[PDB]
C-alpha cells in the first residue's frame, strides 16, 4: 500500500521521533503495548493479527539515548533491530560523521532501508529529522541524504531541520556546522523545513502563556505541525495534497526550497474556552508575525508561495472568503510575477491533542507551510558568523585533523554566497 | 518401504546424533523409553523409515554406534534418550584412534570393521528394501576421520545401487582444534569424493556466529550448538515421513544438485532463526523466509557465499504456505540477484513443500546448496597441507603403522584437482 | 451426524428422535435407525437467545434469515481486530434494504461473567449466556477451541476464536468464514457470505 | 512426549461428503 | 467502586454514599497541616472553589481531602479549615491511596491536588509542585467540562 518513510538522524530528531510516534499510536487507537482492544498502513505495517509496528528507521552514532528509547515505555511496539546505535558521537564534528566514523553505519542503514522499501511498491517519500547545528544530525545525516539520492534517483525525501536562532545557538561551532550543512544539503534534498528554537521560545509564552518550557513541550509542539502536514496521506477528506505535489507547487526554481511554517490556533485550555477560532481569524492569526516558527519577520521580505491545510470542520464558504481577505492586505506583499499563491487544502478529521499536553482540544486547525525571501538574512546572518570565525582558522584543525580538506569550507562560501544572491535576485 | 540406517562415528558424531534422534523422536512424539503417545495417524504412517516394532509398542531407532574408544558411546548411553538404543547396537574399541588417520584407518580400525559390518548388515535385510544411510562424522579427529571413511568404502560396494549423505565437521579459519587437522581432513576427502554420494559441510565458527549473533546465547554449549545442526538435519529428510504438494527425497535432491560426479559437497542453511526477544515480533511469511535463507551470516559453513556464484541450490519449505508465493520468489530472487547464481543453468533453483511445520513452529525452510565457494575452503585445506609437508612435520606418527608417503602425494592431488573444477565454473 | 459424529448437540438429537422413533414404529415400515435427513431437532431451546432489548426471543423469530454463530473472547487480540468490520458489516447490509438480512449469534470463549458482560456490551446482535450449558455444546459441535483442553475424538480444530460460521437449521456447516484458515482473508472474508440460499429455514 | 497436532492436509480438509445431486 | 459506603464526611462530620458525587468534577487533596506549602495553597484553592461554584447554575468542582498529618489532635485541627469532603485518618483506604497515588512525605508529595475520573484514571497532575511548579496557578487549567464523574 502507499507509504512514506520516516528517517531520524541525532539526538534531536530522536526524541522529536519520541513525541511523534506518540501520538501516532494515540490517533489509530493502539496502546503502548502494541495490539489494539488501512488507513495506517501509510505509517504502520501488520504484525500477524493485531499488531502494528512502526515504519521508522532510527539512526544515532552514540547508544546514549538509542538505549533510552529501547528501555522507555515503547519496549513492545517497537522493533529491538529497527533501532540503530553506533559506539562514538560524531561530538560537533561535521567530519566526524561524514568522513570518518559514518562509514559504519551507513552499510548498516544501507540495508535497512533496502529491506524495507522494496517490498511493497507505490512508495511515496522520506522524512527526515536532524538538527542542522548538531554533528550526527549534519554529519550522518548528509552521506545517508546523499546515498539515498544516487540509488533511489526517481524520489521524493523532505527534510526538516532545527535551524540555530540569532541568539541562542548553545554550541561554538554552530556557524561552521551550519554553512558546511547546507552545501551538501542544497543539491541532495529536494524541501527542507526551516524551524529554529528560539522562534518556539517566545511561542510559548505569548499565545501558549509557559513561562518556561523544556525540550519535552517543544517535540510535543511540533509532532502536532507534523501530524497535520501528513493527515492527507492517512486519511480522506474533501481535498488532500500529498508529498509529490508539494514541491510541484511550491519550489518554482531548484534551489529555492528553504520554507517556513506556522500553526493556527496555538491555544491552551485558557482560551479555548474563551473564543471562536473561525476560517475568519485563524487565518489572521496564521499570517501573524508571532505565529511563524522560524525566528524572521516576513516584513521584511516577500511572499512567494503559500500552502494552507485547514485540517478540521471548514465548510467552503469561510475559505473563499478568508483567501480574498488576504490579497486585499497591504501589509503582506507578493511577488508580482505570481499573481496565485496559495494553494488550499480542507480536510474532514478533526486536529488531533496530546493526552495531559498543554494543547487544547480545537475544532478546526490551520498549518501554513510558506515560501518566502524573509529566508534572505536567515542565510546572511549565518554567513556573517561564519566570516568571523573562519577570519584566523578557529576550530578549522578540528575538521582538518579528521580527514577533511581546507578548501572545501571555502567551496561551501561561493555556494552560500549564491544561495543569498539568488533570493535578492528573484525577490525584487 | 523404505529404510534409512543411521551410523554415528567419531566423538563429534555421536554427540551430535545423541541430539539428533531427541529431535526426530518429539517430532514423531515418542516417550524417551519407546512407547508412543501424541495421537495422530499422519505423524505414525511413515514411522518405520527410522524405527522398528518390538512388540511392547516400543521403537528401537535404526541406529549403529561406533567408536574405538567407549568413552562417548557410555555418554549417549547415561544421558538423554539413551534407554531407546539397543545394547547390541553399542560396537566398542578399547583402545582408540588416538587423531591418527592411519590407525583409524588401516592398522587399529581393520580388527573393527569385522563387527561393525556384522550389525549394519543384520538390520539391512530385515526390510524389503533399503533406501539410503546417514553417517556423522568430523573430519578432524581419528576414529571419525579414517575409522568413518573406511566403513564408508566398505558398504558401498556391498551395497552399490544404495545412496548415502554424510554430516561432516570440517576445520576453521582462525581457531584450531586437534593440530594435526589438515592431514587428517585432506586424507579423508580423496576417499570421501570416491564413495560418498552427497556431503553437507558444518563449521564450529560459521556456527559459533550464528549462536552469537542471532541467537544472543553468550557461552554457547555444545548441547544448544548440535540442536542446531539436528533441526537441519531433521529438516532434509522431513519429505520421506509427511506428505506434502510438492514432494522431495534424497534421491530427488542427489540427482536435482550434483552436475558433475566429483563435485557433491553441500552448503546447509536454516530459518527462522528468533532469539526470545524478537519471537513475538515477528509476522513470519515466505518473503522474509526467502531474504533470510540467502544471507552471508546465515549459512553454516564459514565461506562467505559473496565470492563464488552458486551453481544448484534447494528449498525445502515446511508448513503450509501457498505455492505462487513459493515459486515466484525463487524467481524473484534469481532474477534481482542475477550476478549470485551461474548463467549456464536456467533455473538454478529448486522447490519443495513438505506439509507439516516443525513442531510449534509454523513456518520453515532449511536451505541446501551446492556453492562454488568452497573454492577458497578447500584451497585452505590445500595450503595448511603444503605449510605441514614440505618441514615434514608430524609425519613419523602416520608413517610407522602401514602408511606411505605416496598416499600423501596422490591426497594434495587428488585435493587440488577438486579445487580446479570449482575456479573453471564460473 | 454433520459436521460430526461425536458432539453433544447430535448425541442429544439421535437419542430423542430414535426413541420416538422406536415409538411410534412400535405403536404403528419404518426405518429404524432414523436417517440424519428424517431425524428433527430445536436448536435452541426456549430460553436461550436474548437480544439487544434483554428480550429472550424464540427460535421461530430466525425464520427467514441469514444466521451466523461468532465465536469471541473479549481479551483475544484477533477478535478485538475483527468485532469493528463484523458490527460495520451488520450496520450496512441490514440498513440496504427493506427486509432483514442477516443475524449474529454470540457464543462466548471468555473467562467469567464480568468479562463476557463487558465485552457482550459492544454488540447489536443476539447472545447466549455463558452460564448456559449451550455454549459447551456448541463449542464442542463445531470444533471451535482456543486451546487443546476439552478432548477431541481423532478430529483436530476446526478453527481458532474468533469465527464466524454461517449455520442451517439442523446444525449443518452452511460455510466457513476465512477469517483465520487455509485461506486467512481477515476481515476481508466476510463478503464470502452468500446469503441468498443460506436462510435459516 | 506430545499434547496433539491438529493441523490437517488440504486434500482431507475440502474433498468432504458433498450432498449429492439424484 | 473507589470508596466504600463509610469513607466519606461532609463538613458536618455525616457520611454520604459514592453515588452523591456524580454529575461534577471531583478531585482528591493530598495535604497536611504542618507544612508552609499546604499552609500557602489553602486559600488560593478557596478562593478557586467559591468563583468556580458561584458563577453558573451547577455544581462544578468538589474536592476529597487526604490527610498526611501526624494524628488526630492535627487533623480535625486542619479539617475545620475545610468546606469539603474528608477521608478519615483511621481508616485504610488513605494507606492504600497513598501508596498507590506515590505521594510521600515518593515521586510527588505534599501538596497535591490531583483530579480523579471515572475508576482511578488520574486525569491530570496539577503541577502544583512538578517540574513545571505553578505555584497557586497551576489550581485553573483544571478541565471540569472535560471530567465528570459518572
Amino acid at each position: 500500500m502507499r507509504e512514506v518513510i520516516s528517517i531520524h538522524v541525532g539526538q534531536a530528531g530522536i526524541q522529536i521521533g519520541n513525541a511523534c510516534w506518540e501520538l501516532f499510536c494515540l490517533e489509530h487507537g493502539i496502546q503502548p503495548d502494541g495490539q489494539m482492544p488501512d488507513a495506517f498502513n501509510t505509517f504502520f505495517s501488520e504484525t500477524g493479527a493485531g499488531k502494528h509496528v512502526p515504519r521508522c528507521v532510527f539512526l544515532d552514532l552514540e547508544p546514549t539515548v538509542v538505549d533510552e528509547v529501547r528501555t522507555g515505555t515503547y519496549r513492545h511496539l517497537f522493533h529491538p533491530e529497527q533501532l540503530i546505535s553506533g559506539k562514538e558521537d560524531a561530538a560537533n564534528n561535521f567530519a566526524r560523521g561524514h568522513y570518518t566514523i559514518g562509514k559504519e553505519i551507513v552499510d548498516l542503514s544501507l540495508d535497512r532501508i533496502r529491506k524495507l522499501a522494496d517490498n511493497c511498491t507505490g512508495l511515496q517519500g522520506f522524512l527526515m529529522f536532524n538538527a542542522v547545528g548538531g554533528g550526527t544530525g549534519s554529519g550522518l545525516g548528509c552521506l545517508l541524504l546523499e546515498r539515498l539520492s544516487v540509488d533511489y534517483g526517481k524520489k521524493s525525501k523532505l527534510n526538516f531541520c532545527s535551524w540555530p536562532s540569532p541568539q541562542v545557538s548553545t554550541a561554538v561551532v554552530e556557524p561552521y556546522n551550519s554553512v558546511l550543512s547546507t552545501h551538501s544539503l542544497l543539491e541532495h534534498t529536494d524541501v527542507a523545513v526551516m524551524l529554529d528554537n528560539e522562534a518556539i521560545y517566545d511561542i510559548c509564552r505569548r499565545n501558549l502563556d509557559i513561562e518556561r518550557p523544556t525540550y519535552t513541550n517543544l517535540n510535543r509542539l511540533i509532532a502536532q505541525v507534523i501530524s497535520s502536514l501528513t493527515a492527507s496521506l492517512r486519511f480522506d477528506g474533501a481535498l488532500n495534497v500529498d508529498v509529490t505535489e508539494f514541491q510541484t507547487n511550491l519550489v518554482p526554481y531548484p534551489r529555492i526550497h528553504f520554507m517556513l511554517s506556522s500553526y493556527a490556533p496555538i491555544i491552551s485550555a485558557e482560551k479555548a474556552y474563551h473564543e471562536q477560532l473561525s476560517v475568519a481569524e485563524i487565518t489572521n492569526s496564521a499570517f501573524e508575525p508571532a505565529s511563524m516558527m522560524a525566528k524572521c519577520d516576513p516584513r521584511h521580505g516577500k511572499y512567494m508561495a503559500c500552502c494552507l491545510m485547514y485540517r478540521g470542520d471548514v465548510v467552503p464558504k469561510d475559505v473563499n472568503a478568508a483567501v480574498a481577505t488576504i490579497k486585499t492586505k497591504r501589509t503582506i506583499q507578493f511577488v508580482d510575477w505570481c499573481p496565485t499563491g496559495f494553494k488550499c487544502g480542507i480536510n474532514y478529521q478533526p486536529p488531533t491533542v496530546v493526552p495531559g499536553g498543554d494543547l487544547a482540544k480545537v475544532m478546526r486547525a490551520v498549518c501554513m507551510i510558506s515560501n518566502s525571501t524573509a529566508i534572505a538574512e536567515v542565510f546572511s546572518r549565518m554567513d556573517h558568523k561564519f566570516d568571523l570565525m573562519y577570519a584566523k582558522r578557529a576550530f578549522v584543525h578540528w575538521y582538518v585533523g579528521e580527514g577533511m580538506e581546507e578548501g572545501e569550507f571555502s567551496e561551501a562560501r561561493e555556494d552560500l554566497a549564491a544561495l543569498e544572491k539568488d533570493y535578492e535576485e528573484v525577490g525584487i | 518401504m523404505r529404510e534409512i540406517v543411521h551410523v554415528q562415528g567419531g566423538q563429534c558424531g555421536n554427540q551430535i546424533g545423541a541430539k539428533f534422534w531427541e529431535v526426530i523422536s518429539d517430532e514423531h512424539g515418542i516417550d524417551p523409553t519407546g512407547t508412543y503417545c501424541g495421537d495422530s495417524d499422519l505423524q505414525l504412517e511413515r514411522i518405520n523409515v527410522f524405527y522398528n516394532e518390538a512388540t511392547g509398542g516400543r521403537f528401537v531407532p535404526r541406529a549403529i554406534l561406533m567408536d574405538l574408544e567407549p568413552g562417548t558411546m557410555d555418554s549417549v548411553r547415561a544421558g538423554p534418550f539413551g534407554q531407546l538404543f539397543r545394547p547390541d547396537n553399542f560396537v566398542f574399541g578399547q583402545t582408540g584412534a588416538g587423531n591418527n588417520w592411519a590407525k583409524g584407518h588401516y592398522t587399529e580400525g581393520a580388527e573393527l570393521i569385522d563387527s561393525v559390518l556384522d550389525v549394519v548388515r543384520k538390520e539391512a535385510e530385515g526390510c524389503d528394501c533399503l533406501q539410503g544411510f546417514q553417517i556423522t562424522h568430523s573430519l578432524g579427529g581419528g576414529t571419525g576421520s579414517g575409522m568413518g571413511t573406511l566403513l564408508i568404502s566398505k558398504v558401498r560396494e556391498e551395497y552399490p545401487d544404495r545412496i548415502m549423505e554424510t554430516f561432516s565437521v570440517f576445520p576453521s579459519p582462525k581457531v584450531s582444534d586437534t593440530v594435526v587437522e589438515p592431514y587428517n581432513a585432506t586424507l579423508s576427502v580423496h576417499q570421501l569424493v570416491e564413495n560418498a554420494d552427497e556431503v553437507q559441510v558444518i563449521d564450529n565458527e560459521a556456527l559459533y556466529d550464528i549462536c552469537f549473533r542471532t541467537l544472543k546465547l553468550t557461552t554457547p554449549t555444545y548441547g544448544d550448538l548440535n540442536h542446531l545442526v539436528s533441526a537441519a538435519m531433521s529438516g532434509v529428510t522431513c519429505c520421506l515421513r509427511f506428505p506434502g504438494q510438492l514432494n522431495s527425497d534424497l534421491r530427488k535432491l542427489a540427482v536435482n544438485l550434483i552436475p558433475f560426479p566429483r563435485l557433491h559437497f553441500f552448503l546447509i542453511g536454516f530459518a527462522p532463526l528468533t532469539s526470545r526477544g524478537s519471537q513475538q515480533y515477528r509476522a513470519l511469511s515466505v518473503p522474509e523466509l526467502t531474504q533470510q535463507m540467502f544471507d552471508a551470516k546465515n549459512m553454516m559453513c564459514a565461506s562467505d557465499p559473496r565470492h563464488g556464484r552458486y551453481l544448484t541450490a534447494s528449498a525445502m519449505f515446511r508448513g503450509r504456505m501457498s505455492t505462487k508465493e513459493v515459486d515466484e520468489q525463487m524467481l524473484n530472487v534469481q532474477n534481482k540477484n542475477s550476478s549470485y547464481f551461474v548463467e549456464w543453468i536456467p533455473n538454478n533453483m529448486k522447490s519443495s513443500v513438505c506439509d507439516i511445520p516443525p513442531k510449534g513452529l509454523k513456518m520453515s525452510v532449511t536451505f541446501v546448496g551446492n556453492s562454488t565457494a568452497i573454492q577458497e575452503m578447500f584451497k585452505r585445506v590445500s595450503d595448511q597441507f603444503t605449510a605441514m609437508f614440505r618441514r615434514k612435520a608430524f609425519l613419523h606418527w602416520y608413517t610407522g603403522e602401514g602408511m606411505d608417503e605416496m598416499e600423501f602425494t596422490e591426497a594434495e592431488s587428488n585435493m587440488n584437482d577438486l579445487v580446479s573444477e570449482y575456479q573453471q565454473y564460473q | 451426524s454433520q459436521p460430526v459424529f461425536a458432539s453433544p448437540l447430535n448425541v442429544e438429537k439421535r437419542r430423542l428422535n430414535e426413541e420416538r422413533a422406536l415409538m411410534q414404529a412400535q405403536k404403528a415400515n419404518i426405518q429404524l435407525p432414523p436417517n440424519y435427513g428424517d431425524m428433527d431437532l430445536i436448536l435452541f431451546p426456549e430460553g436461550s437467545l436474548k437480544n439487544s432489548n434483554n428480550t429472550v426471543i424464540p427460535q421461530s423469530h430466525l425464520k427467514g434469515k441469514s444466521v451466523a454463530l461468532y465465536f469471541a473472547d473479549g481479551a483475544d487480540p484477533k477478535c478485538a481486530s475483527l468485532l469493528p468490520f463484523l458490527l460495520n458489516y451488520y450496520r450496512t447490509m441490514n440498513e440496504g434494504g427493506a427486509n432483514q438480512k442477516i443475524e449474529i449469534i454470540f457464543v462466548s470463549l471468555d473467562r467469567d461473567r464480568e468479562a463476557f458482560e463487558s465485552h457482550r456490551a459492544h454488540m447489536p446482535w443476539l447472545s447466549i449466556d455463558l452460564e448456559n450449558p449451550l455454549t459447551e455444546i456448541l463449542k464442542r459441535h463445531f470444533r471451535v477451541m482456543k486451546e487443546y483442553e476439552v478432548p477431541t475424538y481423532g478430529y483436530g480444530s476446526r478453527t481458532g476464536v474468533p469465527s464466524v460460521i454461517v449455520i442451517g437449521s439442523d446444525g449443518r456447516e452452511a460455510q466457513f468464514l476465512p477469517i483465520c484458515s487455509g485461506l486467512e482473508e481477515g476481515d476481508r472474508a466476510l463478503l464470502r457470505w452468500d446469503w441468498r440460499n443460506t436462510k435459516f429455514a | 512426549p506430545t499434547l496433539p497436532f491438529n493441523a490437517q492436509s488440504c486434500y482431507r480438509s475440502e474433498y468432504v461428503a458433498k450432498p449429492l445431486p439424484p
